[PDB]
RNA sequence: GGCGUAAAGCGCACGCAGGCGGUUUGUUAAGUCAGAUGUGAAAUCCCCGGGCUCAACCUGGGAACUGCAUCUGAUACUGGCAAGCUUGAGUCUCGUAGAGGGGGGUAGAAUUCCAGGUGUAGCGGUGAAAUGCGUAGAGAUCUGGAGGAAUACCGGUGGCGAAGGCGGCCCCCUGGACGAAGACUGACGCUCAGGUGCGAAAGCGUGGGGAGCAAACAGGAUUAGAUACCCUGGUAGUCCACGCCGUAAACGAUGUCGACUUGGAGGUUGUGCCGGCGUGGCUUCCGGAGCUAACGCGUUAAGUCGACCGCCUGGGGA
């Protein structure tokens, strides 16, 4: 059954980028909206939006710069089968700094950069590059 | 299978309107009625394995529904298994 | 060129829905009698910008190669390039004409000496039999290289007919970074062409339409 | 790190423990995170210096000791709690297709046998023969009867079933799947060690049955030999009821479930609209990206992910 909606969303993003899809439409969740916020505020995707009252649908508009997909490697890190937590001292760096590690911290879902600046640890949601 | 009249009778006797079929009480009543009927079929047909698998499916579905009710509301669970004579 | 002439000459008339390529869904509006109709609003601007690039490359004295081999347009293409001051290849393509120019150059050198042997009286000092083989070499090499005898260097751009039929030439030209232009049906592929121009090339009317329009724009570019 | 073919998906299923868990709100603060306090002996290791002529070595200070407990905070995520929601899952109505299962009955074709009629020197078999059957009348042909087993055509890389498997026709009892409109519950889910059940053929036990076929066995050939291949016979067994066995190259050599990702040529069954325009499921074949060692797989994945389980770790021994 469906048990990892976050990894499902990352997979839909990755498959759309490999299929050169313009946009992907999926059931919407508040954590999905938060990761879409983090991805939009870092330029990995164009924009997002949500439609639906009882059953909100999350539609992400993908972006491609020189024909090729913007997101190169997007990967689920902390999974239901194995949850991953890092203290601020030991937060990861994706692509030696060029990418992001989406880190849910106590002050919201933010990147590894914002978490490190804010002096916080948290759960390591996904790597993006 | 249970005749249409029997299904309607059980739904009315266990649903909180003439059109309440999906509730846990109605479902468990229907499963119990079908099992009570099928015991007579399988008394004559101890070799009817292909139908016994479906009977055991009904058994397992009923067990899961009773467990769900028990964690959901103990009062309705006791009332339900009292109304039927279900062991647990 | 404009939408009305394209619809008149059956530019929109593509191939069957069973022969449609997976990559040409945007270039088509819908279906009728199981024949796909190439979008005619998406055709005019793309065709015109390809024409404009051809015109610009005609300012730099840039060479253009016209490619189309099927019998329906052989004379049509061979004239559409003859009256353009540009080289062509209209018969059975020898694979490696571009990537292996260092051997077919010797081939065309032999052809040139054999065709100056045509107007030399050479086919009179031999015993009426070697002349047969020399004339057959003339015939076969003229068929194989009917427009690029005076080519004198790899062509600068590749204007092609039925991109799928000439995928060898297309991939050869891609292998050296040469701009490539394709008159490409719905049943063909845009991956090897940097300028994709959806349009029928089996309808001889459509072939003549594209060839005449591109000839007009290239002659205009070469005027200045 | 792997499990189509190199070693590796249990034959299949159900299911307890366990592992994991769609969406919204409030609350809690356990996991998680921040800071502090205490402790984490010294030494060692590392860093910055000092002393032996240097170095080893000794030595000052720090860092480190990645841990544990307490305290105060933060609430994004997981967990607990409480209430919701319907899209996962499930129940109801009508309808569809099916060799799905159990039991009972019946029908025609064919074989064998028994009886009879007609009829006479062959029949049968083989590469060639012989064994064998036939003058006590065979084979052939016609008629009557007995019996057992299997169900021609339909018939379809069709269908149904978890797998094993299921094929004339009729009836009774009975499981599942799917579809169009709705109505109802409201996460009730997925997977599953242990466990339980089912599970080809052969085989075993008890009692029946026995046409054909045929292990064993016998004879005739073949052959250097022929405990075979071929021929002539032929008993278990194949059939039935009950119980057992529990294994197959039980194979897609491909675990289940869910989500996502170009196309095309065929077949199949529902439902909407006027033979065409759609809408759900299934099935065969090629093939793109991608993947693979390659072969190949390719929306029915062997592609991209997630949950859980099973399994592998050179060949032989085994």
């Amino acid at each position: 059954s469906m048990q990892d909606p976050i990894a499902d969303m990352l997979t839909r993003i990755r498959n759309g980028q490999a299929a050169n899809k313009a946009a992907v439409t999926m059931p919407s969740s508040k954590l999905k909206v938060a990761i879409a916020n983090v991805l939009k505020e870092e330029g990995f995707i164009e924009d997002f939006k949500v439609e639906g009252d009882t059953k909100p649908e999350l539609e992400l508009t993908l972006k491609y710069f020189q024909g090729k997909a913007v997101v190169e490697s997007i990967q689920r890190v902390s999974r239901p089968g194995l949850r991953i937590y890092k203290r601020k001292d030991e937060l990861p760096k994706v692509m030696a700094g060029l990418g992001i590690a989406v880190v849910s911290t106590s002050k919201g879902v933010m990147t590894d950069r914002a978490a490190r600046q804010a002096g916080l640890g948290g759960e390591i949601i996904c790597y993006v590059a | 299978s249970l005749s249409t009249e029997a299904t309607a009778k059980i739904v009315s006797e266990f649903g909180r309107d003439a059109n309440d079929t999906g509730s846990t009480e109605v479902q468990v009543a229907l499963l119990t009625a079908q099992i009570n009927h099928l015991q007579g079929h399988f008394a004559e047909h101890k070799k009817d394995h292909h139908s016994r698998r479906g009977l055991l499916r009904m058994v397992s579905q009923r067990r899961k529904l009773l467990d769900y009710l028990k964690r959901k509301d103990v009062a309705r669970y006791t009332q339900l298994i009292e109304r039927l004579g279900l062991r647990r | 060129v404009s939408m009305r002439d394209m619809l008149k000459a059956g530019v929109h008339f593509g191939h069957q829905t069973r022969y449609w390529n997976p990559k040409m869904k945007p270039f088509i509006f819908g279906a009728r009698n199981k024949v796909h109709i190439i979008n005619l609003e998406k055709t005019v601007p793309m065709f015109n910008e390809a024409l404009a690039e051809l015109n610009k490359i005609a300012s730099r004295k840039g060479k253009i190669l016209f490619v189309g081999t099927k019998r329906a347009a052989s004379e049509a293409v061979k004239d559409a390039a003859l009256s353009c001051d540009q080289f062509f290849v209209n018969h059975r393509w020898l694979g490696g004409m571009l990537t292996n120019w260092k051997t077919v150059r010797q081939s065309i050198k032999r052809l040139k000496d054999l065709e100056t042997q045509s107007q030399d009286g050479t086919f009179d000092k031999l015993t009426k039999k070697e002349a047969l083989m020399r004339t057959r070499e003339l015939e076969k090499l003229e068929n194989s290289l009917g427009g690029i005898k005076d080519m004198g260097g790899l062509p600068d751009a590749l204007f092609v007919i039925d991109a799928d039929h000439e995928h060898i030439a297309i991939k050869e030209a891609n292998n050296l970074g040469i701009p490539v232009f394709a008159i490409v049906d719905t049943n063909s592929d845009p991956d090897g062409v940097d300028f994709v121009i959806p349009g029928n090339d089996d309808a001889i009317r459509a072939v003549t339409l594209y060839l005449g329009a591109v000839a007009a724009t290239v002659r205009e570019g070469r005027s200045q």
